[PDB]
């Protein structure tokens, strides 16, 4: 028996998903939570692209796109300033990660190239970041493009911290799930019915969980919202866990951030 | 047995290369199959 | 090293030339020729 | 998305939603005059005439062109050319005022009286915006 | 045109797991719809991503330069 209010109850766990009963808190918190998650934990992500040769028949952009799609490592990241903040003129080992990248049409039949044959170059000053996240079965993750023959292509990536406010690539999110009040004593909504609801309209796997209705009861108008059906998912560069924690956190540091700016505001004046 | 004008072919016709050609040919000759 | 210049669309191999010097390729008559992209090196955005 | 009109998730258009090309084809020849006056392709400038154009020339590589890598933009020229009279006034071709982006690839060859015939690709990646249509 | 990385709607990767299903078809020989299952697109905004492709890049890389 303990801790304050909001509690979790993992319900399942996996490398890539985390089903969890977050119960007991206000729905606002649960959502703005999810919020954060989704799109301002940093992450990291190529940014900058330096086509030196393509014979490719993606052009560069198209490519270059892709890149930045690319997701990669960032478990640390924390250790990483935005380049924007740093002070070297542009980047440097200090705010971002350099990436390597050439192919060549041997194979004189569909020569691939993935993910995995990015190259880190600048120092990885030791810790957690750049590496291609894969989930392969042969450990090539990401077909980023096919060439044939005399097809070449050298690039240079220059990832960089990010979030998804600022563009997707810097998404550790991936996709969140979200339900609560399975039955809808609260009736949060007005299910359109043909005939029976109940029959038309099918249940959920949360069900369960909740105590089912019991007609006799009249209604509940002191009804409010707990205990929050999420599913964290994950792609990877942070584990399905921080995408949690990192959010629980993120989200907390700007809360105080406002706490901060009262200060500083007041000190002021004459 | 003399020459006059030209007449300007409708492709994938009788008189074009391409009526005959297939994938290959047509890839190589950068025309689209 | 050996700089190049232009290309040939089908027989596709450096070549270059200037003024007068016929505009067919050093083999293939086939009168195209390509450019060839810069040594400067372009950029791109992530996004 | 009121009236006719969508509200479109922008997360997704960077994962590449909707995103398209477009080339576009300026192109050019060298004149002739009969009496072998022609015109040509280079990179003029001064040369008493002062007939020339407003893009920043030097994007042009000797031939008059660009190269297949360069970043076009305002109304850069890409084909640089001048007109023999009596004696170098421009004839070059810049860009698409509105439009810029990339050369995609510019291409050199004979035109049947021999002359000297260039066409140029621009490429461009736009991306959906508010105003876009669909 | 080249596996899309990632899906527009959620955003799950799927830039991989292209080679594995054309895989659990030609060889494997299941049906598109568990092909997907088999391969973690569950709902979908990942599943029409895979299902709908279409693989233009080949038929652009038999041409030349
Ligand atoms: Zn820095
Ligand atoms: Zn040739
Ligand atoms: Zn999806």
């Amino acid at each position: 028996m303990s801790e304050e209010g909001p509690q979790v109850k993992i319900r399942e766990a996996s490398k890539d998903n985390v089903d969890f009963i977050l119960s007991n808190v206000d729905l606002a918190m649960a959502n703005s939570l999810r919020r954060v998650m989704i799109a301002e934990i940093p992450t990291l992500a190529i940014d900058s692209v330096e086509v030196e040769t393509n014979t490719t028949v993606l052009a560069d952009e198209f490519i270059a796109h892709r890149l930045g799609l690319i997701p990669l490592q960032s478990m640390d990241i924390e250790q990483l300033e935005y380049s924007r903040d740093c002070f070297c003129e542009d980047h440097c080992d200090k705010c971002s990660v350099v990436l390597t990248l050439q192919a060549f049409g041997e194979s004189e039949s569909t020569t691939n190239v993935y993910s995995k044959d990015l190259v880190i170059v600048s120092n990885l000053m030791g810790r957690n970041i750049g590496h291609p996240i894969i989930q392969d079965k042969e450990g090539n993750g990401v077909l980023i493009c096919k060439l044939r023959k005399g097809q070449e292509l050298k690039l240079t990536c220059v990832a960089k911290k990010g979030i998804a406010k600022e563009h997707a690539k810097w998404g550790p999110a991936a996709a969140i799930e979200f339900e609560y009040d399975p039955w809808n004593k609260l009736k949060h909504t007005d299910y359109w019915y043909e005939q029976d609801s109940a029959k038309e309209w099918p249940q959920s796997k949360n069900c369960e969980y909740e105590d089912p209705p019991n007609e006799g009861d009249p209604f509940d108008y002191k009804a409010q919202a707990d205990t929050f059906y999420m599913n964290v998912e994950s792609v990877g560069s942070i584990p399905v866990d921080q995408v949690v924690v990192r959010g629980i956190d993120t989200l907390q540091k700007k809360v105080a951030s406002i706490l901060l700016a009262l200060t500083q505001m007041d000190q002021d004046k004459v | 047995k003399v020459f006059i004008g030209r007449l300007p072919i409708m492709l994938r016709s009788k008189n074009c290369y391409l009526s005959e050609a297939t994938e290959s040919d047509l890839y190589k000759l950068k025309e689209c199959p | 090293t050996a700089t190049l210049k232009y290309i040939c669309a089908e027989c596709s191999s450096k070549l270059s030339l200037s003024r007068t010097d016929a505009v067919r390729c050093k083999d293939c008559g086939h009168r195209i020729l390509l450019k060839a992209r810069t040594k400067r090196l372009v950029q791109f955005e992530a996004r | 998305n009121q009236e006719d009109s969508m509200i479109m998730n922008q997360s997704s258009i960077d994962r590449g939603l909707f995103r398209s090309l477009f080339f576009r084809s300026y192109m050019d020849q060298e004149k002739k005059y009969g009496m072998s006056i022609t015109e040509t392709f280079e990179k003029p400038q001064r040369t008493n005439t002062l007939r020339m154009k407003h893009g920043t020339y030097d994007k042009l590589d000797d031939d008059g062109l660009i190269a297949p890598g360069v970043r076009v933009s305002g109304e850069d020229v890409i084909i640089g050319k001048t007109t023999p009279i009596s004696s170098k006034r421009d004839a070059s071709t810049p860009l698409r005022s509105t439009e810029n982006g990339i050369v995609d690839q510019v291409l050199v060859t004979t035109n049947q009286d021999g002359l000297k015939f260039v066409k140029v690709r621009v490429r461009t990646t736009k991306i959906p915006q508010i105003g876009d249509k669909f | 045109m080249i596996v899309p990385v990632r899906c527009f709607s959620c955003g799950k990767v799927v830039g991989d797991k292209w080679e594995s299903y054309l895989n659990l078809l030609q060889e494997d020989e299941l049906d598109e719809g568990t092909a997907l299952s088999r391969l973690g697109l569950k709902r979908y905004c990942c599943r029409r991503m895979i299902l709908t492709h279409v693989d233009l890049i080949e038929k652009f890389l038999r041409y030349n330069p």
